[PDB]
């Protein structure tokens, strides 16, 4: 599982 | 650029998001998305599948991407991007 983070 | 990596700048306003998403792949910042509507994607510049090696000289390679988090969080101005495209 991998958390895709928003910049 | 080292690893074939490529310089972009983008501009960035106080308290919004340029607008892509990021994940860690092994020891690497990875652009999983472009938000559409976003400057990010507006630019032209940024793409799914870009490593981030560097932002405003900071290395971005190595780091959590809540570390990138935080610091895109509280950037402004013209941002220059170091990228590997996919």
């Amino acid at each position: 599982r991998v958390p895709d983070l928003l910049v | 650029g080292p690893l074939g990596s490529k310089i972009v700048r983008i501009e960035k306003a106080r308290d919004i998001p340029l607008g892509a998403t990021v994940r860690n792949e092994m020891d690497s910042v990875i652009i999983s998305r472009i938000v559409k509507g976003g400057a990010a994607e507006k630019s032209g510049l940024l793409h799914e599948g870009d490593e981030v090696l560097e932002i405003n000289g900071i290395e971005i390679r190595g780091k959590d991407v809540n570390e990138v988090f935080d610091l895109l969080s509280d950037m402004h101005g013209t941002l220059t991007f170091v990228l590997i495209p996919s």
